[PDB]
């Protein structure tokens, strides 16, 4: 399984966002935006 | 196919069970007259022999069962007296210290007095163990260091009273439970400032992890010797053979340096010692000497520079000033 | 003092310790097969040669 | 220098690369192909490590430190100055490793003794790998290392403990935890008894080897053999760190969430 | 008596000193922690002046720092 | 041990228990003067 | 004087080079430490490792293979002999050598259990013993005992020393690298 | 919230007990849950008193803490009396939110969708 | 009489004695740690201005 | 039945009889106390018109 | 049909069921009491038409 | 049928057994933790009905699923 | 009674007697100074009826 890593500190520093791929993508494809509204 | 690696005994050999040296038995006696346990003498020695009992293992004994029943009984209270949410949920279970508003004043039975006499009772029973690894190893005319080995080990426990004492609370103290002493632990280290900053700390690590280098090392260099009569170390020690000698030729010639069979048993017992030792140093000093072991290292330049992640505005810097933690709300206010 | 504090003396009282009983187990590992064989002649590291250890024996 | 009864052990053969030109001597060191392997290694990736405490901006023997790449030059090999010399040193660490356990193969292979000492030693060398070799590449990075500095390692060891809120929740943590505690313990109990029993009580003969099991079975009513007791030690040593090989290597790779939620599959037994 | 030929009273005595040792400990632990017989805190109230019914399993605060003590 | 022996260790095994188990009956009394628990 | 063995040039650190059979000579990994002549005793003075026949208290435990009156196959996939007894350390019960009957009989020869290996590691049928490290016509070679119901600390460091040097001289492979 | 002494020796001036910091964890355990970040991403674990030292997001997060304590405490709570007794708790008061109510796990509402710009009547 | 010759008194009134020592412990825990019965604290009430 | 005495070691039985018997009821017992129905040590003077009942 | 004893000893087979059939019986009676439904120390009282049944679709 | 004097029939079945065991195990898992083929929730929807993953999609605005680095 | 000393040994008894009457004196030393009402080494040089009393 690939994990999504996003390095939010100075390297080396062991500051890291690690998320499972899968599941990201399901629960990203998943959020529906309503569709703004015509002005 | 491959050479014996005498990781494993095929050929076991039974015999009458050993009763044991002759020793004094006016205060107590052996029990059991010897088993064999044919898995266990697949790994070592395969007798479930007679244990000795005296009047220190009996006092023991009954002292820590004791506190063991307190604890549990105070765990199984906790769940309603349910058996499956005790058994569910045992690992989070604990007996909790004191408040912190009490300082070292005894405190209510509910909250905190169960677990001081639990506290009591357990290290009551520790010291009488000591006593009694004490008296069996002079019985049989050895020496104690066995004795003052379990003492380095008392010491580091004994730290866990007298830190909370120093401070001033037995709130302080560890809780009785698998998973809230790991949380102790942990909010231990963030308290004070990341432990990793304790120099005693880095130095019962170094031990720790010797004590797994040398174990590691001397076990490997017994076994890669043992095709030579090497696991009987007492003769080695007292008329050096070929296994003795090969054993110091192997380091000297990997690491310039030796040791001798004797002394390989020395360097091993002071390095699991120094383990526990330099550990309760660096306990009773936090808190007491040392408030902030980040700030310490920085002070006596410990702590390596990174670039800084965020700078703060003048207004940032008041504004992101908080306020110590205090008392929890003793009210449900309606707005 | 100021810089100096209670870690710090306490840091270096157990380095002097450690150092002594490193000095005491280096003793102790030239127990058996010293000294060495050299073309010089006898050779001792230091910490030097310890005196003679004999042990006891129950008798027969 | 050589001991008393060194002399009649100095032959030749046992090598696994090299001949007679390779098979000497230098003081009390053995020289093999891996040793002249070894020493090549060691040399250039502490020189290459002085030469990063001298890049930094401090000779501080506690404050040097040489970081790994940043996490956006995944599995390739950064620029020197942004994390290409921490890839060139762990290379060069890991071919001193094996030179040493090669070495240590041949020297074993000379005195006529068994493979346990390279094999134990093996143990440390794959944790040291995990951390720099399995897991980064699982993970698609080389700056999912740990940096080189004395305690700018400890700080990459915090922050990557709390990625995964409370690392004392990883199970492979617990035991590996436990293997270390019990082999201190079973170090302190062997030292303790071989010493006791080799130094007695003053005045009295030195014990044999029927006392230790009778003094272990009249305390714990239970004592493991001469052998069992360094077989257990080798065991607990080497699962020690091969237990902290398997708890890192899961941690990430294949579990990314806080490790107390781990627990969930025990509290939703059918039972 | 017949018990102390099946019962050595050598070992009987320690087991006996030991259990009643624990046992008076606890008792007066449990009594020194709770509110109506704490008697070295408040020992000399008289038996109007002591507590009653005061269980409460939080009869004190949970949450708070340290006293300055 | 013999039946003798047995005896005379009941007798004062007997006669000791009997003293500590009511001057515990005494400290009773005592505390119940002091402060009743019922 | 008694070191069978002519360096192999000047410059100091070099390796020995044995002149004649360093199996028998005592040379490198076949060497052993002048021990004691005496044997080794127990708690009690006796002699701590002696054959089956003269102890009969000791018996072997039951689900382990008896190694009586099976064959010893040696280095190079030759039986060299037939297990006839069990010698066992009395302080610590443990099986410690193997009496060896020779092919053509006529003598006996120790083996020490260190140095046998099971078929499968002792996990399926054990109907051989496996010695790895010496070759059957070695057999014939290993230092005899004065006795045969005891053993010196002498006598064992020479046998262990002369199975243990067997693992670099019983062939010519074995000294040589690899590459 | 803070635990930490901001000094080298011990003092009058911060008398955190280990079990305050255990309350802290757990609130910021709770906090980490609700973003789906861990610790790292408000902190520098060497120091998580520090604020030069973790990333600018802690500011955002302390700056959440206190439009959370302005939206229950002026908004939501004081509608006690309106809802009927099935919206309310046990001890029959209002439901109040928390960071997971706009986040859901994760580390901006909706990934960062940006919705209120197309319609100005919530601007304020 | 004759289950005496298939078990050991000693070690059936060894065992007895250990188990009823429990059980009463586990008991008056059990007793003082309920609403009703904590006796320390509120022996002195009424069966009537008791907990329940 | 007798014949099932000389299959399995009376005493060996009854002690594992004992055991599990023992076990069972305290197992038993705890289930009650712990529920809200059977407390009987809280609740214990409730008639069975006031006693606690599950959800519908 | 009673040549199976002969591969098996009763002994250790009556041994081995019971202990078989005391784990099961403990497990589904600690299955049903985890459930809502049949959680009858609380709601055996209950009839069948107001016991709990599971969300539908 | 010479094949079998080369290797053991009981090991060859031993170790056919073993591996086709677990692919079918590995088949079955990884089927019911897929979306279209759980059947065990889903298995009585229509080949119509079942899931069927994402054909070539489109981008994103101010949205990612990612925190920036 | 003298006879007591042929079952146990007098300097056993000794020894655990005055270890355990230590641990007691100890023990009770360390309570009443962890207390309120009797910290003798702060507040020894109060009154009896300056000396702190528990809540009535
Ligand atoms: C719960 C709380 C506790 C928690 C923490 C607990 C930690 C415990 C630490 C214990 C350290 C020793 C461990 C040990 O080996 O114990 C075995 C031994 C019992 O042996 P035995 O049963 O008598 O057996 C007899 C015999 O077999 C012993 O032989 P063994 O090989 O075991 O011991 C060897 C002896 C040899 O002794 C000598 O050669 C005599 C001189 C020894 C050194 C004296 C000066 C030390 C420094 C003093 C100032 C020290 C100041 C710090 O050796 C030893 O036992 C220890 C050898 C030295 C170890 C390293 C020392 C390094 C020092 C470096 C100093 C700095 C240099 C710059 O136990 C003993 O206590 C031995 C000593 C007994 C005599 C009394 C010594 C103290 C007398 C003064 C105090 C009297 C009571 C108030
Ligand atoms: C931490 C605690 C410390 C603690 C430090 C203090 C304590 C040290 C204790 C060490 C163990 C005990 C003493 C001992 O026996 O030492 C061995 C040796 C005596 O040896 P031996 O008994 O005579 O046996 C030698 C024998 O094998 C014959 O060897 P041979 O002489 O034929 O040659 C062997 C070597 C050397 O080859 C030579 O041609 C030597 C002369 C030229 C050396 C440089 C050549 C390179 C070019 C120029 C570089 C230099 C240009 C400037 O030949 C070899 O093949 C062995 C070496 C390995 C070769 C493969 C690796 C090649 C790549 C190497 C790259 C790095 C090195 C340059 O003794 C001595 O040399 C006595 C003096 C002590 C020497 C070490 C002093 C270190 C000072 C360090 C100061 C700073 C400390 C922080
Ligand atoms: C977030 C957590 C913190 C942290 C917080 C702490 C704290 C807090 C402590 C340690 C301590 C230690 N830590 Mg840590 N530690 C962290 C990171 C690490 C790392 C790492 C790779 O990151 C490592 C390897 C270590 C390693 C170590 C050890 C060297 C040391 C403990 C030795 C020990 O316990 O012996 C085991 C020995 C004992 C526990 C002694 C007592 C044994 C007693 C006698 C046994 C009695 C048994 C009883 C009878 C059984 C029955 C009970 C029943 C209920 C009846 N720490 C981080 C920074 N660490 C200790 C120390 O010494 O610190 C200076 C300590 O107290
Ligand atoms: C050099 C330091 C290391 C060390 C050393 C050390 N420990 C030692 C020794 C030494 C040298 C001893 O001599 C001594 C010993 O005897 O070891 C075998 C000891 C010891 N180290 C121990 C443990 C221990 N050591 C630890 C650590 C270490 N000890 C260090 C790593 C740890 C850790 C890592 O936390 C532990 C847990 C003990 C095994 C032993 C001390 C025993 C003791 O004091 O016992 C008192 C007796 C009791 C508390 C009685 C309890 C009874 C039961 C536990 C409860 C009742 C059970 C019930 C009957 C059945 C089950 C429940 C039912 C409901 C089913
Ligand atoms: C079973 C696993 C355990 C164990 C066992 C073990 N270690 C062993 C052995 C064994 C069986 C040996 O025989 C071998 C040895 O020869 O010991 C004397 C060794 C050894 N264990 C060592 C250390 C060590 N072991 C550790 C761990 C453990 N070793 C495990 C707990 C640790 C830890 C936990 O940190 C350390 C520091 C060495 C003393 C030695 C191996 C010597 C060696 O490999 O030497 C070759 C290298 C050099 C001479 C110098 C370094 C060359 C590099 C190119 C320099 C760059 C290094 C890099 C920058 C890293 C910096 C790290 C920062 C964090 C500081
Ligand atoms: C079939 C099956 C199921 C398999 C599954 C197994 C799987 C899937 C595994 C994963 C596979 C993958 C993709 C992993 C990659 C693994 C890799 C990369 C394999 C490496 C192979 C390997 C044996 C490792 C190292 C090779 C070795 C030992 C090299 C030595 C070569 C050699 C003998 C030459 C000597 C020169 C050397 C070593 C250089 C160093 C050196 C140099 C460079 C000098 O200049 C120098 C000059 C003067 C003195 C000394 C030196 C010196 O030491
Ligand atoms: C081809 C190939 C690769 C094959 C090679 C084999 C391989 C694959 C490598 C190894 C992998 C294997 C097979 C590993 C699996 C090992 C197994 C099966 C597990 C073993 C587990 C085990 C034995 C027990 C678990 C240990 C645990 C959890 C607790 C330990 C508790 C403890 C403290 C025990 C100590 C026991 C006692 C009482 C010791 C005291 C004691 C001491 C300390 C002495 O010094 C001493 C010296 C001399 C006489 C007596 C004694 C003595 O008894
Ligand atoms: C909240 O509540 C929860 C806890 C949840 C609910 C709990 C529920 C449960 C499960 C309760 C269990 C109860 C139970 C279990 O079965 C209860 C079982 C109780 C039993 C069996 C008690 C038996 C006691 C027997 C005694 C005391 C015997 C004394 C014998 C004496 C004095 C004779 C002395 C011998 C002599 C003199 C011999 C001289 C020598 C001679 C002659 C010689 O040597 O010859
Ligand atoms: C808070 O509430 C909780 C706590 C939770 C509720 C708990 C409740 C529980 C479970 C209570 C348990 C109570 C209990 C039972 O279990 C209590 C049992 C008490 C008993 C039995 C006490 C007996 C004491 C006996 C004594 C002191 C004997 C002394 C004998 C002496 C001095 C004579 C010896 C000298 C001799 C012989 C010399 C002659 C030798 C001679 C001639 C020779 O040797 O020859
Ligand atoms: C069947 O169920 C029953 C209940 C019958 C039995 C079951 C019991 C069970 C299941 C028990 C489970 C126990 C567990 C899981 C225990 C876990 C323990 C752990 C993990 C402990 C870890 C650490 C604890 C430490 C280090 C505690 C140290 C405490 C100290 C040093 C306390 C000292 C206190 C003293 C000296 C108190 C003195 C009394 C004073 C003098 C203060 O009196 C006023
Ligand atoms: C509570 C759960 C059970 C806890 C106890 C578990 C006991 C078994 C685990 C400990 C032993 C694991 O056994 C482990 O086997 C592996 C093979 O996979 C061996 O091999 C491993 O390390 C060696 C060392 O170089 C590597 O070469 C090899 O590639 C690697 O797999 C390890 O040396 C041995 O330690
Ligand atoms: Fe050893």
């Amino acid at each position: 399984t690939a994990t999504d890593s996003v390095q939010v500190g100075y390297r080396g520093t062991g500051m890291e966002q690690n998320y499972d791929h899968g599941d990201l993508k399901k629960q990203f494809a998943q959020v529906k935006i309503p569709t703004p509204l015509p002005p | 196919m491959l050479e014996y690696q005498n990781l494993f005994t095929r050929v076991q050999v039974r015999t009458v069970p050993e009763a044991g040296i002759e020793i004094d038995e006016s205060t107590g006696t052996r029990y059991g007259t010897g088993t064999f346990s044919y898995l266990a003498g697949k790994f070592g020695d395969a007798q479930i022999g007679p244990i000795y009992l005296g009047w220190a293992g009996v006092l023991s004994l009954i002292f820590g069962f004791m506190a063991f029943e307190i604890i549990g009984l105070n765990m199984w209270a906790s769940v309603g007296w349910d058996p499956v949410e005790f058994i569910r949920q045992l690992p989070w279970l604990a007996l909790e210290p004191p408040p912190p508003q009490y300082g070292l004043r005894v405190p209510p039975l509910a909250q905190g007095g169960w677990y001081l006499m639990a506290g009591f009772f357990l290290t009551i029973s520790i010291l009488l163990w000591w006593v009694r690894v004490y008296r069996r190893a002079r019985a049989l005319n050895m020496g104690t260091h066995l004795p003052w080995a379990f003492a380095s080990a008392i010491f580091l426990y004994s730290t866990f009273f007298f830190q909370p004492l120093l401070v001033g609370s037995w709130s302080e103290m560890v809780p009785f439970g698998i998973f809230p002493h790991l949380d102790w632990t942990s909010a231990f280290s963030i308290r004070y400032g990341n432990l990793y900053y304790n120099p005693f700390h880095a130095l019962s690590i170094a031990f720790l992890y010797g004590s797994a280098v040398l174990f590691a090392m001397h076990g490997a260099t017994i076994l890669a010797v043992a095709r030579l009569g090497g696991e009987r170390e007492i003769e080695q020690i007292t008329d050096r053979g070929t296994a003795a000698e090969r054993s110091m030729l192997f380091w000297r010639w990997t690491m310039g340096f030796n040791a001798t069979m004797e002394s390989i048993h020395r360097w091993s017992w002071w390095f699991a010692v120094l383990t526990t030792f330099s550990g309760g140093i660096g306990i009773l000093l936090t808190g007491t000497v040392v408030d902030n072991w980040y700030l310490w290292g920085v002070k006596h330049g410990l702590v390596a520079p990174y670039p800084a992640q965020n700078t703060l505005t003048e207004e940032q810097q008041q504004l992101l000033r908080g306020r110590y933690q205090g008392t929890a709300p003793d009210s449900f206010p309606s707005y | 003092m100021q810089y100096i504090d209670g870690a710090q003396i306490a840091l270096y009282a157990f380095w002097l310790f450690f150092f002594g009983l490193i000095i005491y187990i280096r003793r102790e590992d030239k127990r058996e097969g010293y000294p060495l064989e050299s073309p010089q002649g006898p050779r001792e590291g230091w910490p030097a040669m310890p005196e003679k250890k004999t042990y006891i024996h129950r008798p027969t | 220098a050589m001991l008393s009864f060194e002399k009649k052990y100095r032959v030749r053969g046992g090598t696994l690369i090299g001949g007679d030109l390779f098979d000497f001597w230098f003081g009390p060191f053995y020289v093999g192909f891996f040793g002249v392997t070894t020493i090549f290694f060691v040399t250039l990736g502490t020189l290459l490590c002085v030469w990063g405490a001298a890049m930094g901006p401090t000779w501080n023997l506690w404050q040097i430190s040489i970081a790994p790449p940043d996490l956006k030059y995944g599995l390739g090999l950064a620029p020197l100055r942004e994390g290409g010399l921490w890839q060139i040193i762990t290379l060069c660490a890991l071919g001193a490793f094996g030179s040493w356990a090669l070495r240590q193969a041949e020297i074993s292979r000379k005195l006529g003794m068994g493979m346990h000492i390279p094999w134990a030693y093996g143990g440390a060398v794959l944790a040291y790998a995990t951390l720099v070799v399995i897991r980064p590449m699982l993970l698609g990075a080389w700056g999912h290392g740990f940096p080189y500095g004395i305690f700018s390692h400890l700080d990459w060891v915090s922050n990557v403990g709390y990625q995964y809120l409370h690392f004392h929740y990883n199970p492979a943590h617990m035991i590996a935890v436990t293997f270390f505690f019990t082999n201190c313990l079973a170090l302190a109990m062997h030292g303790s008894l071989i010493l006791s029993v080799t130094n007695p009580k003053k005045g009295t003969p030195v014990g044999t080897s029927e006392t230790e099991n009778v003094f272990f079975r009249d305390l714990l009513g239970y004592s493991i053999g001469a052998i069992g007791i360094h077989r257990l030690g080798l065991f607990l040593a080497v699962g020690a760190a091969v237990w902290s090989a398997i708890c890192i290597v899961i941690s990430g790779p294949f579990w990314t969430k806080g490790w107390p939620e781990w627990w969930n599959w025990w509290l939703n037994l059918p039972i | 008596h017949r018990i102390w030929l099946m019962f050595d009273p050598r070992r009987v005595m320690v087991a006996m000193v030991g259990f009643l040792a624990v046992l008076a400990l606890v008792i007066h632990f449990i009594l020194l922690s709770s509110q109506r017989y704490s008697w070295i805190e408040n020992g000399t109230l008289s038996a109007a002046q002591a507590p009653v019914g005061a269980s409460a399993p939080a009869a004190a605060a949970e949450m708070s720092p340290l006293p300055p003590g | 041990m013999t039946e003798d022996e047995a005896r005379r260790f009941h007798g004062y095994f007997v006669t000791g228990t009997l003293g500590y188990i009511i001057v515990a009956a005494v400290a009773h009394f005592l505390a119940w003067q002091w402060r009743p628990w019922f | 004087s008694d070191i069978k063995a002519v360096p192999a040039d000047s410059y100091n650190g070099s390796a020995l080079i044995p002149t004649g059979d360093p199996m028998i000579d005592g040379v490198g990994p076949s060497s052993w430490a002048n021990r004691s002549d005496t044997p080794d005793m127990t708690f009690h003075n006796t002699a701590k490792i002696v054959p089956m026949r003269l102890d009969p208290t000791y018996s072997i435990a039951k689900g382990d293979p008896d190694p009586r009156g099976l064959p010893v196959v040696a280095a190079d996939k030759q039986v060299a002999g037939t297990v006839i007894e069990l010698w066992v350390n009395r302080a610590e019960p443990q099986v410690t050598y193997y009496e060896v009957q020779l092919t053509g009989s006529e003598r006996r020869v120790m083996l020490p259990a260190g140095f046998v290996q099971w078929p499968n590691f002792g996990l399926w049928g054990n109907d051989k013993l496996l010695v790895k490290a010496i070759t059957a016509a070695q057999f014939a070679n290993v230092p005899a005992l004065k006795r045969d119901d005891q053993i010196t600390l002498l006598e064992e460091d020479m046998v262990c020393a002369y199975y243990a040097g067997g693992h670099l001289y019983a062939m010519a492979e074995r000294s040589e690298p690899i590459i | 919230a803070r635990v930490v002494t901001r000094d080298v020796a011990p003092s009058n001036a911060n008398r955190s007990s280990v079990k305050q910091t255990e309350w802290t964890y757990a609130l910021m355990i709770s906090q980490s849950r609700s973003l789906g970040v861990n610790c790292t991403y408000c902190h520098n674990t060497r120091q998580f008193a520090s604020w030069k030292e973790a990333p600018p997001a802690r500011v955002t997060a302390y700056h959440g803490i206190l439009m959370l304590r302005d939206v229950n405490q002026n908004y939501l709570s004081p509608l006690q009396p309106v809802y009927p007794s099935v919206r309310l708790g046990t001890q029959g008061d209002a439901p109040k939110a928390q960071c997971v109510t706009c986040h859901n796990g994760n580390y901006k509402p909706l990934y960062g969708a940006q919705m209120v710009k197309d319609y100005p009547a919530l601007w304020g």
